[PDB]
RNA sequence: CACCCGGCCCGGACACGGACAGGAUUGACAGAUUGAUAGCUCUUUCUCGAUUCCGUGGGUGGUGGUGCAUGGCCGUUCUUAGU
């Protein structure tokens, strides 16, 4: 694998500064007004829920209503439950999907089947 | 409700001092414009108003959004015992004639 | 001279509630007491617990609070000014205060001449 | 509904608290048993708790290990 | 608790903005500082000094 | 003493031409040097409403119109007695602000 | 912002009874808990001082219902010459 030109294993240790440039306009700006406590909270949540896991057997759930979070090289491999706003949508972090946030993955309305 | 016995008296005595009393209507407020340094909640001033006009002491009206509030000589009389001051002090609105 | 000895008690008591100053029971009184904010204490015999008395007693004796004594509970509670009275103002609805401190006095020469001589 | 119940929570009634707090011989050695908050405000006014592993102010909120 | 319950910003949005006279935030006449429900304004026109001439 | 200048502002026409029009020959009578009424273009303000509270009906428009009439009179004449004749008229539905250089 | 899922708050005046300075009650660090650094709740103690908290009566809120209970505006019959 490979991010605009930059493997995975150099995206972890490559800091949050340049990181921003890498990622497209809207991310860049988010990154530039800086994130909040909640965001900040979820991160310290995902780090420790990966820290505390086994070395084979993916992390365990994290659930959160973050849906507008950006995905960030650090959250690769963590296993989010996204809130859709009735129920949590359960997502592994996969590392292709490291420009879009959560809310894209867990979908809030059923597809509509005609009748 | 419960609000500390300092700006249950500092309304008492601001009430009692003018004899009239003007709320704006609104629980969220920070602090009442003209109790600042005292740091009294708007929302204290409305129910603290409300419990006295309730017993029959205050006449309320209301106006586009603002309360107004007058002090009765039933009131004037509770004031007097409860903030325990001597007959010889009355309000601004028995001051003159 | 004519007054009563304890009579001053009442006096001080009732002039000293206009200033608020006269902390009730004992969560408040020994915080204010450790202070050294603190000039009288009054204490009950009424006090069925023994360790209550030896306390306060040891508190008061530390920082050199002069006691005045008084007999039973409910006086001293009235005394202070924690009763509910009816419309004719008679004791209905009475709550006991065993020990009562003062901070700050009032400006009564009747309640300052004899109070503070009861302690020469 | 689906849970049973949520109930409030009720304050522990523990009787004549402050007794707890002091520790004075027949000779008279007001010993403190909780250690004094550190703090302007509650210097020589308020007793810091001792909890199972740290120290804890409820007034301040200072905690110590 | 006290960092819940007005916590929201409401520095802009429609929410921020009320009438002045009955604190309804639809069909808002914000024009010249009126800050007032269109339906109020009709009411309030007269009195105000606005007049209906053509 | 130097180039005061009062500017009258007012809702009615009739009022404020009353007023300016005694302001101007009270001066007159003085002997002070005076510069006429500057008529400034009339400020019209519009506020164009549905009649209806509910909105159900052919759709029918309001049109509230409220004029603003000023006037500017201009005089070379001391403060002392600038202050007086200023002072002297008054009219409910006027609004006069007097300035100095 | 009424609607759907989930979670704090009383901003339940006033009166009567019980409770009650030998403390009615208030707020909360840490860890667990939670979407949440929400003391919401659990463990553990601290902290405020008759302002409360429990029962009954009685209020106070509502973009809750009824425009076929209503007032006010508003539209239309009806832009014609009608009354
Ligand atoms: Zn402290
Ligand atoms: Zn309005």
């Amino acid at each position: 694998f490979t991010y605009r030109g930059v493997d995975l294993d150099q995206l972890l240790d490559m800091s949050y500064e340049q990181l921003m440039q890498l990622y497209s306009a809207r991310q860049r700006r988010r990154l530039n007004r800086g994130l909040r406590r909640k965001q900040h909270s979820l991160l310290k949540r995902l780090r420790k829920a990966k820290k505390e896991a086994p070395p084979m057997e993916k992390p365990e759930v994290v659930k959160t209503h973050l849906r507008d979070m950006i995905i960030l090289p650090e959250m690769v491999g963590s296993m989010v439950g996204v809130y859709n706003g009735k129920t949590f949508n359960q997502v592994e972090i996969k590392p292709e999907m490291i420009g879009h946030y959560l809310g894209e993955f867990s979908i809030t309305y059923k597809p509509v089947k005609h009748g | 409700m419960l609000m500390p016995k300092k700006n249950r008296i500092a309304i008492y005595e601001l009430l009692f001092k003018e004899g009239v009393m003007v709320a704006k209507k609104d629980v969220h407020m920070p602090k009442h414009p003209e109790l600042a340094d005292k740091n009294v909640p708007n929302l204290h001033v409305m129910k603290a108003m409300q419990s006295l006009k309730s017993r029959g002491y205050v006449k309320e009206q209301f106006a586009w959004r603002h309360f107004y509030w007058y002090l009765t000589n039933e009131g004037i009389q509770y004031l007097r015992d409860y903030l325990h001051l001597p007959p010889e002090i009355v309000p601004a609105t028995l001051r003159r004639s | 001279g004519v007054m009563d000895v304890n009579t001053a008690l009442q006096e001080v008591l009732k002039t000293a509630l206009i200033h608020d100053g006269l902390a009730r029971g004992i969560r408040e009184a020994a915080k204010a007491l450790d202070k050294r904010q603190a000039h009288l204490c009054v204490l009950a015999s009424n006090c069925d617990e023994p360790m209550y008395v030896k306390l306060v007693e040891a508190l008061c004796a530390e920082h050199q609070i002069n006691l005045i004594k008084v007999d039973d509970n409910k006086k001293l509670g009235e005394w202070v000014g924690l009763c509910k009275i009816d419309r004719e103002g008679k004791p209905r609805k009475v709550v006991g205060c065993s020990c009562v401190v003062v901070k700050d006095y009032g400006k009564e020469s009747q309640a300052k001449d004899v109070i503070e001589e009861y302690f020469k | 509904y689906t849970t049973p119940k949520k109930n409030k929570h009720k304050r522990k009634k523990v009787k004549l608290a402050v007794l707890k707090y002091y520790k004075v011989d027949e000779n008279g050695k007001i010993s403190r048993l909780r250690r004094e908050c550190p703090s302007d405000e509650c210097g020589a006014g308020v007793f810091m708790a001792s909890h199972f592993d740290r120290h804890y102010c409820g007034k301040c909120c200072l905690t110590y290990c | 608790h006290q960092q819940l319950y007005w916590s929201h910003p409401r520095k802009f949005g429609q929410g921020s903005r009320s009438c002045r006279v009955c604190s309804n935030r639809h069909g808002l006449i914000r024009k010249y500082g009126l800050n007032m429900c269109r339906q109020c304004f009709r009411q309030y026109a007269k009195d105000i000094g606005f007049i209906k001439l053509d | 003493i130097h180039r005061i200048r009062i500017t009258l502002t007012s809702r009615n026409v009739k009022s404020l031409e009353k007023v300016c029009a005694d302001l101007i020959r009270g001066a007159k009578e003085k002997n002070l040097k005076v510069k006429g009424p500057v008529r400034m273009p009339t400020k019209t303000l519009r506020i164009t409403t549905r009649k209806t509270p509910c909105g159900e009906g052919s759709k029918t428009w309001d049109r509230f119109q409220m004029r603003i009439h000023k006037r500017l009179i201009d005089l070379h004449s001391p403060s002392e007695i600038v202050k007086q004749i200023t002072s002297i008229s008054i009219e409910p539905g006027v609004e006069v602000e007097v300035t100095i250089a």
